[PDB]
RNA sequence: AAUAUUUUUGU
RNA sequence: GGCUGAGUAGCUCAAAGUAGAGCAUACCGUUCAAAACGGUAAUGAAUGUGUUCGAUCCACAGCUCAGCCACCA
RNA sequence: AAAUUAGAUGUAAAAAAAAAAUCUUAUGAGGGCGGAUCCGCUUCUAAUAUUUUUUUGUAGUUAUUAUUAUAAUAAUAAUCAUGUUUAUUACUUAAAAAGCUUAAUGGCUUAAUCUUGCCUUACUGUUUGAUUAACAACAAAUCUUACAGUCGCGUAAGCGGGGCAUAGGAUCACAAGAUACAAAAAGGAAAGAUCUUGGAUUUUUGGAAAAGCUACGCUAGGGAUAACAGGCUAAUUUGCGCAAGAGUGUACAAAAUGAGUGCGCGGUUUGGCACCUCGAUGUCGGCUUGACUAAUCCUCAUGGAUGCAGAAACUAUGUAGGGUACGACUGUUCGUCGAUUAAAAAGUUACAUGAGCUGGGUUAAAUACGUCGUGAGACAGUAUGGUUUCUAUCUUCUAGAGGGAAUUAGAAUAUAAUAAGGAUUAACCUUUGUACGAAAGGAACAUGGGGUACUAUUGU
RNA sequence: AACAAAGCACUUUGCAAAAAGACGAUAAGUCUAAGUAUUGAGUGUGAUUUCUGCCCGAUGCCGGCUGGUUAACGAAUUUUCUAAAUUGAAAAAAAAUUUGGUUUCAGAGGAACCCCCGGUUAAUGGCGGCCUUAGCGUGAGGGUCCUAAGGUAGCGAAAUGCCUUGGCCGUUAAAUGCGGUCUUGCAUGAAUGAUGUAACGAUACAACAGCUGUCUCUAUGAUUGACUCAGUGAAAUUGGAAUAACUGUGCAGAUACAGUUUACCUCUAGUUAGACGAGAAGACCCUAUGCAGCUUUACUGUUACUAAUUAUUGAAUACGAUU
RNA sequence: CGUGAAGAUUUUAUCGGUGAGUAUGUAGACUCGGAAUGACAAAGAUGAAUCUUGAAUAAUCAGACAUAGAAUGAUAAGGUUGUAUGUCAAAAGGGAAACAGCCCAGAACAAGAGUUAAGGUUCCAAAAUUAUUAUUAAGUGAAAUAAAGAAAGUUUUUAUAUAAGUCGACAAGAAGAUGGGCUUGGAAGCAGCCAUAAUUUAAAGAUCUCGUAACAGAGCACUUGUUAAAUCUUAAAAGCAU
RNA sequence: AGACAACACUGACUAGGAUAGCUGGUUUUCUGCGAAACCUAUAAUAGUAGGCAAUUUAAGUAACAUCUUAGUAGGUACAGA
């Protein structure tokens, strides 16, 4: 803060890669969290 | 703007920073590129501020005034410094704007001369800008080579033969 | 007969 | 040292789709002359920079500032 | 200066054919060999890509030029065109910006933007897998999947359980609909339960209906936390030094003087931190009594001084032995002032010293003034008054003793080397009115100033 | 210097059954008082001289309309469930009306406080800015803004003045003091009284004369303790101690650790530098969803007191309004 | 140039703006390029069960320091707040003179000139007065680096001078056109301003320090000669010292 | 004068009936293992709850740790303009 505080704490939104390559996933597992199209989907995913 | 008063915000504050400390084989500013002679800083990075430069500048014009002469300068104040009270206590925010100042690296010029001057009028005005600015300075010709670190390319070394973990 | 606005100054 | 509220015609004071009304001033006329008086006119939003379709107005930083707090050892 | 409209990249559009090689793929040959479609090795074939690769071909049509006998051949130029030329189609046109519900960031131009048509899945119930097991727990959350039901759009594939994404608080109580669960003797009902839904600065937003004083204050606790001092630090200071040299000095930087600066010492100020102490480290001045430092006020030796004639003084180097007094004012440290003086300088020691004293100030209870507060009361605002404890155990210390170990058997008397302390000031006259100086003024070196006794010396 | 005080002023009390005021788990009743408006109670001020100004807006109290509001009361209304009857449905059926019981909604009129009007300052309280000028100057004068009213008389570096040791004069050889005066008063002021004398004061400040050991600067003397011998015989205190100096170190100030130095063993009388000496689980400061008293336009409450009405409790004219 | 005031039209090594640059620098909210480290998962191998789950069931929620890198402060704090690693806390022992946090090393108990780590080996005090080559002369220093800076301290290295006499000293010379022009009361090399191609010499600046009111005068740059060195001149850089 | 009301008065003494998230204390031996001072919530910050996670001893393990080889995510130092 400052002379006047500010409490500016925000929840983290924990973005990125929840699975590397190579790696087992079913359907329905988040494989990345984004903002934005940073990656598209490709083959077999939503 | 100017060199020592550039076009930037007051109210935007910065952090403290620190120089740049090239650890990877640059030559970045430690050469003449402009005039004839050159001024170096040769025993540490610090932060210089405007009005130690401003008074540099002074010091050159007084001693070479009458003459004809070109001063470059090589670096620019574009870091606002902030200063809490030293009375103040620790905390309640970040400290008020409080001068302009400039970080420099080592073995980097300052101040860059062109004229038809002889070599040693112009030592005496580098010399007497040294004893007033912060730190050591020497006296830089043009055509010699770069500074890696603290180590001149003297001699035909290179970059790479200081970067060659062999060297003895 | 019982009526009644104001109107300074001049080496 | 630390916060707050103010700044517009020469002088007063009023007011995000406006700058108004007085006094003063000026011209003329009334008087032997002047004042008062009567008639008819001209006078402004500090200092920048932003916001907004548009800013006396909202926001921000300076100048002028005034006012308040600077308590317990 | 600022209104509307029209513009702001280039390329291609008759058409290829063939040889080998380097990989990579194949739900190709059900390839082969070890263990049809499983797996590692595997040749062949096919396809995409890659070589700058070996090339071959680049016409036809219209027209021109040249040759040959209107035609043939060669070269050159144009050539998307059976189509409303406003052609059309494919590809290309950095980045930023615009737009996409609101700040910022990321993203979208091949759609998440825009236009238009039809629509209202901004659906009902249940449910999958995740957020490297959401928020380093739980809960309120977020994204996604499938089945059933029945709607929209679309030729179709398919898409749709709101919006490009990331910022809207529960329960209880209350209110409106549904479910047919239970109904305190029984038939009903009431009041309940399940499902859906609404009204919140519950903003201290995991969610109390909530103003002050205490110096008359109390208890439990804290060096987990301030005031005093110590410690760390050294911005700063009322403490200093060195380097450089603008400038002042009639001349001439460094006799004196030294802008704005740089490199440091020091631990004496105001601070910063909060490390020691809150089952207790008494505090500003004064008195008493010290000890120490040396950055020197006086006294002693001494360098420099166009600016050292003398005298006095300035500056600097040695040097801390001694001294640095008296009084008025103020609680005052400090400071101002009076009058003397060779001079009337400072600092450290718990801003030395209150189990040594004092208590005027600061800081309790009382009371008043002013100011502030609705008030109780408060005030680095000001006043008058206001309990200052302790028989010294130990160390150190000031004095005096009992005992003892000495070259040694023990004594009396007188004593050395040696050690520890003490004493420690300054001025004047003579010299001499000499040196110096125009004058005024005025030194230094040296001698004496012990005697109205001796002695010495000067006069008579 | 506070309290009280004589004096001064305002409010209150008519006594016919209880004067007001005080007291009474709460009354009878008591003081007031065997008093009566020149009485009693309450409030402020604090003899006397000279005086006590402006503002009733805010707050408080008092008075006032055939007024508004107006809880209880109440004209006029409106339901839930259930039983019976009627009606309807008479298909697997409710539903509606009436009455009984039960349980809700509902307000024309209608008190005080309040709204409204007025009064009261020795009631609680409040009593302002800006520019302009006869020349520089000064500002009589002239401009304007606002308020319920703008601090009047007087006092004024004060028990009040931060700036500040304010300027000047007297006092002192030297005046941050005291006294007088000027006053542009951070932040004087009129019964929270303003202001000047006589008299009074173990109040506070300042000066003079005299006086003195207060001091320059201490000395001597006396008694009682202190000291020694004999007798009697405590206390706080104490983890245990064979309990030195310096520098450094370290929970950051060492008798006890490191290094070096110094010191034969043991008492007596002095002294208080240290043992962060002893004494009191710090009054300061902070903490605890700890306390106590006090305050108020804190939250939530109880009362004094005020207002209306059923009941105890019955009439009569009216006058009049609802209609 | 020009009109009754107007403005019009050319220039600049002046200020601002615009375009170009494969120009120079700058970086918490620039990253076209780009590590190591760390993270995730797969197979294999190794290893001290260190892992997960079931059942049963705690304490802790005042942390400190070192190192690296930051924010904050002042590029101060044994400061405050994150991150990475370790220790302390809860860890003794050896080293750092003494020592919570540092360098080593994890104490079940004894024996041993046992073997080693950090660290050390003249004496206190266990072990070298052990070998090799240089530097320092200051007790610098030797287990807590005081700075810029000065200087015939000393050593090394790299240049460079020398019997064509280096270096130093000494002797003489150091001219003339010409008191350059200007300025000034006066300016003659030497207050100040402008110029400073020449000439003649063994060499000599229209002048580097003194001197004069101004001349005069004394020195310097520079030139010759004498004396005299057979590893011996001058300067710089670096190392250790003052 | 918050003055006095018999050690006590901003409300006495005595009998009866408390709390204290605070401070202090908690007594024999051997043996095995062995933390934390962080996150989230809290009228909450010197308290407490849930996690991470210490312990006991059962069942599991394609467990866990580490290296090797191949692969992936992400833009720091550096460097550059
Ligand atoms: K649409
Ligand atoms: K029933
Ligand atoms: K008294
Ligand atoms: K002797
Ligand atoms: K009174
Ligand atoms: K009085
Ligand atoms: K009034
Ligand atoms: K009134
Ligand atoms: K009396
Ligand atoms: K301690
Ligand atoms: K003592
Ligand atoms: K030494
Ligand atoms: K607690
Ligand atoms: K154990
Ligand atoms: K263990
Ligand atoms: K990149
Ligand atoms: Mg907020
Ligand atoms: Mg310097
Ligand atoms: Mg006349
Ligand atoms: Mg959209
Ligand atoms: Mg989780
Ligand atoms: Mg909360
Ligand atoms: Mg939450
Ligand atoms: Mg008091
Ligand atoms: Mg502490
Ligand atoms: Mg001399
Ligand atoms: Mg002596
Ligand atoms: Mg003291
Ligand atoms: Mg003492
Ligand atoms: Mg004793
Ligand atoms: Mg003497
Ligand atoms: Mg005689
Ligand atoms: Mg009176
Ligand atoms: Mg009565
Ligand atoms: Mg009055
Ligand atoms: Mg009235
Ligand atoms: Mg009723
Ligand atoms: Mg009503
Ligand atoms: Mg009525
Ligand atoms: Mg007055
Ligand atoms: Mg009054
Ligand atoms: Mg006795
Ligand atoms: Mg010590
Ligand atoms: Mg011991
Ligand atoms: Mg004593
Ligand atoms: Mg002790
Ligand atoms: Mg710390
Ligand atoms: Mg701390
Ligand atoms: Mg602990
Ligand atoms: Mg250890
Ligand atoms: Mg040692
Ligand atoms: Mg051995
Ligand atoms: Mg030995
Ligand atoms: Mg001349
Ligand atoms: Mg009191
Ligand atoms: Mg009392
Ligand atoms: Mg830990
Ligand atoms: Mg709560």
């Amino acid at each position: 803060g400052a002379y006047r505080l500010k409490p500016k704490r925000t929840i983290p939104k924990k973005l990125g890669a929840k699975k590397t390559g190579d790696q087992y996933v079913i359907p329905g597992n988040i494989i990345y969290k984004q903002r934005g199209t940073l990656w598209h989907p490709g083959e077999n995913t939503i | 703007g100017s060199w020592l008063e550039p076009n930037l915000n007051r109210k935007k504050k910065m952090m403290k920073g620190r120089p740049r400390v090239p650890t990877g084989g640059s030559t970045k500013g430690t050469t003449v590129v402009w005039g004839d002679y050159g001024l170096r800083m040769r025993d540490h990075h610090r932060r210089i501020s405007a009005q130690q430069l401003k008074l540099a500048e002074d010091t050159i014009k007084q001693r070479l005034r009458g003459q004809k002469y070109r001063l470059y300068k090589r670096v620019a104040c574009n870091v606002g410094v902030y200063v809490s009270g030293n009375e103040m206590r620790m905390g309640k925010g970040k400290g008020s704007f409080d001068h302009w100042a400039t970080r420099v690296a080592v073995n980097q010029i300052i101040f860059e001369i062109r004229g038809q001057l002889h070599e040693q009028v112009i030592r005496d005005a580098f010399r007497l800008a040294g004893h007033k600015l912060p730190g050591l300075y020497e006296f830089v010709k043009k055509g010699d080579p770069p500074v890696v670190g603290i180590t001149k390319l003297e001699d035909g070394l290179t970059v790479e033969d200081l970067k060659n973990p062999r060297k003895k």
